RNA sequence: CGCGGGGUGGAGCAGCCGGUAGCUCGUCGGGCUCAUAACCCGAAGGUCGUCGGUUCAAAUCCGGCCCCCGCAACCA
RNA sequence: GGCCGCAAGGUUAAAACUCAAAUGAAUUGACGGGGGCCCGCACAAGCGGUGGAGCAUGUGGUUUAAUUCGAUAACGCGAAGAACCUUACCUGGUCUUGACAUCCACGGAAGUUUUCAGAGAUGAGAAUGUGCCUUCGGGAACCGUGAGACAGGUGCUGCAUGGCUGUCGUCAGCUCGUGUUGUGAAAUGUUGGGUUAAGUCCCGCAACGAGCGCAACCCUUAUCCUUUGUUGCCAGCGGUCCGGCCGGGAACUCAAAGGAGACUGCCAGUGAUAAACUGGAGGAAGGUGGGGAUGACGUCAAGUCAUCAUGCCCUUACGACCAGGGCUACACACGUGCUACAAUGGCGCAUACAAAGAGAAGCGACCUCGCGAGAGCAAGCGGACCUCAUAAAGUGCGUCGUAGUCCGGAUUGGAGUCUGCAACUCGACUCCAUGAAGUCGGAAUCGCUAGUAAUCGUGGAUCAGAAUGCCACGGUGAAUACGU
């Protein structure tokens, strides 16, 4: 807004692990403001994804969201006649935001059936560097590559 | 239709109600019902009485009606046959005993309602109604009004495009709930048309 | 509303004093299923036989003082528009101008 | 009469081998638009003048007829 | 026409005809694809929609005997509820001082009961009564008849009006008095330096003051204390049918009533020796704490003569009564909603946690019957007591396994329940069957910054019956705001 910035707010970590990072991906998954459903959805993703994987629950989720956080995103300044898509470089805050909302919607986007079982596929692949989220990833910076010329 | 009305917005705190009594959804219709009814025949009644509050208040299957008014002489006549006569007539609008007090009202100039009604009687009878207007505004203010505010509409002078013209003078808050605003409406009901009259008077704020 | 329309109502609600009596019985009899058959056809044809007025169905409850089909409140027996100036002017007893 | 162009979607300009069946403005539809002209999306309008035949592809190659053009020649 | 010029043209220079202006400077506004500063879900950042589907609903249109009239910041709007009524419209059948009032004249007490014809309106019969008072020419309530005076009109004008309402906009503005400047329209104040949500506050300054508004006072919500404890409560006591139910207790919740509390008051820094700003301390709450009410001068000849009132037209009809029909029509277009398209789900069984309301021609337990809507019986209760009344999403266990499906419910057939004189046109709900379209929606387009959106149920008004609408209530409960 114009006037003033304001102070975020306070979010619970969650109650099976103790991170901060894991409510927010809850509740990003989330909808209807049926949070309940969502975290036991996360919590399955988690469970199937440490038994892939091995290592911890948390740590094999960090990793994966690792592989989608871009450094570079882009924004349209359009100051000439034709627009002009400009790089900008992504705050720590926004980044691990961002990775968790691009995995979600390639959760939503996937073609297995349970959403749980989706979300763990996509965390896999995240982790391997194959799959949705990554691929979105990989064009966010490609395209900042092609537009940085612009600075 | 901007504004809210002055002491509709003011009920709870420093102005109080006309009607008086406590109903159960029952009865509370037929009560009003009555109400309008009285008042309307009194209001038809004390026309040339210069009249400005019927305050009603039913106890105990009886209703006490409080007519505060300019002249109580006139309203009263010859001592208790006036409003002896009036009495009866506000039973059987009622259906109940009826019980008639008179509050003689000090300073008629400083009541809105009644300036109103003058300024409606001079618009009437072809006066110029910016001078009734001058007129009601300069005695209020001599009275000791903190503020008087008049307002005239429509058909000024027979014309054919209507206008709303207003004199204002002292201060008159309206945004301030504390202010004891006594506001009235009147209408004259002339050859061309109505004239609506408003008046805002502002005796002063109350500290509680 | 008009004053024909008000002399209808006006009635109508005499026409509903009059008859309740009897048309009550008549209903309580084509309800009463311990009975007999001929008598409840009767019951039925004597409902039909009665002004049609007399039901309280048939009346529109009309504001008190303007006589305004819609818009009614039942509490206060007036249009919406009248209750709202008797509220201005103090005459509605206890009711004011309501926020939470 | 003879000889060169050919004959179409409301008008017009439609890719040498017969299998492609249009594009412009137009009318409707809806939001853009301070307004319409709009930009953009989609939708109704054929016979391919006609009568036939070579061939599953035909209006699309040929035989005749009706017109539009253009021809240049003629006229007691 | 002359003179000049190679020419282009120059130079000299009319008239008719035509308009009541044309112009100059400055003034107040408005506007600018001028400039500066600032703000708002204005964009950006996000989340969910609308536009496609079916249905609900309003409008346009068309149709109709009529599809009532209005609204067009109109279009789930007036209408907080059209079967009859409502109703204003159409079709017929009827009435004409009249359905509604006042006034006399004079016939009858009002009223009460019942009969045939009629769609009904109405048009004809049989039973009772004579009350308050009379140098008796009779009266006030309530029917009857005729005369007129009048009634009546949801008929026209919102561009004659009042009242009420929307709107820019809860935008921070809009003015006035006196003084001064200018021939004057006007200006100044109200601009300028900072600051603020704010013409908020300070400082300056030909201004000095004032008013209406920007704020505060009001309601509500967040913490505490005192008072009072039933129909509300159960911490500690005894008893127990393990139910606050009964002795009791007044603690706690809760209920109202009255107080306290938040003021940049305290601390540090920045700032012009300031107004303020930035942070922190305490505190339930912090910088207007959250929400509501509150809408300046004015604008739109904005809306409403169909709420009401109010300054030409109809008066054996543009008034009144009635029955039936219509307002629910249907090639189509638009608006606002609901339900969907599924697995963050559907179905089945178990099971937990609300708030806020309503209720006497009313809400209706329990029990019995009905697959069910409901029916019967029938307590408790004008209600912190009884009833509406099981909250649902949720949680656990099972099942279905990506299908036009155990998704989706339109549509239609049958049979029925309730309300109501009456459910054909045209009500709601139930059961059994039937099982359309629809697999996230083109161009475009809307809402929202927090207990918000999203989603889940619950209640209320109008109301016999008839909500997916409106107005309320709690449950769960996000994302994002770099910035201009």
């Amino acid at each position: 807004p114009r006037r003033r910035v304001i102070g975020q707010r306070k979010i619970l970590p969650d109650p099976k692990f103790g991170s901060e990072l894991l409510a927010k991906f809850v509740n990003i998954l989330m909808v209807d403001g049926k949070k309940s459903t969502a975290e036991s959805i996360v919590y399955s993703a988690l469970e199937t994804l440490a038994q892939r994987s091995g290592k911890s629950e948390l740590e094999a989720f960090e990793v994966a969201l690792e592989n989608v956080r871009p450094t570079v995103e882009v924004k349209s300044r359009r100051v000439g006649g034709s627009t002009y898509q400009v790089p900008v470089e992504v705050r720590p805050v926004r980044r691990n935001a961002l990775a968790m909302r691009w995995i979600v919607e390639a959760a939503r986007k996937r073609g297995d059936k349970s959403m749980a079982l989706r979300l763990a596929n996509e965390l896999s692949d995240a982790a391997e560097n194959k799959g949705t989220a990554v691929k979105k990833r990989e064009d966010v910076h490609r395209m900042a590559e092609a537009n940085k010329a612009f600075a | 239709g901007q504004k809210v009305h002055p002491n509709g917005i003011r009920l709870g705190i420093v102005k109080p109600w006309n009607s008086t009594w406590f109903a159960n959804t029952k009865e509370f219709a037929d009560n009003l019902d009555s109400d309008f009814k009285v008042r309307q025949y009194l209001t038809k009644e004390l026309a040339k009485a210069s009249v400005s509050r019927i305050v009603i208040e039913r106890p105990a299957k009886s209703i006490r009606v409080t007519i505060h008014t300019a002249r109580p002489g006139i309203v009263i006549g010859k001592k208790g046959e006036d409003v002896e006569k009036l009495r009866k007539v506000v039973a059987d609008i009622a259906g109940v005993p009826a019980q008639i007090n008179i509050a003689e009202v000090r300073k008629p100039e400083l009541d809105a309602k009644l300036v109103a009604d003058s300024i409606t009687s001079q618009l009437e009878r072809r006066v110029m109604f910016r001078r009734a207007m001058k007129r009601a505004v300069q005695n209020a203010m001599r009275l000791g009004a903190k503020g008087i505010k008049v307002e005239v509409s429509g058909r000024l002078g027979g014309a054919e495009i209507a206008r709303t013209e207003w004199y204002r003078e002292g201060r008159v808050p309206l945004h301030t709930l504390r202010a004891d605003i006594d506001y009235n409406t009147s209408e004259a009901h002339t050859t061309y048309g109505v004239i609506g009259v408003k008046v805002w008077i502002f005796k002063g704020e109350i500290l509680g | 509303a008009k004053q024909s329309m008000k002399a209808r109502e006006v009635k109508r609600v005499a026409l509903a004093d009059k008859y309740f009596a009897k048309r009550a019985e008549l209903k309580a009899i084509i309800s009463d299923v311990n009975a007999s058959d001929e008598d409840r056809w009767n019951a039925v044809l004597k409902l039909q036989t009665l002004p049609r007025d007399s039901s309280p169905s048939r009346q529109r409850n009309r504001c008190r003082q303007t006589g305004r089909p819609h818009g009614f409140l039942r509490k206060f027996g007036l249009s919406r528009i009248k209750v709202r100036e008797a509220a201005m002017r103090g005459e509605i007893p206890g009711l004011k101008k309501a926020s939470w």
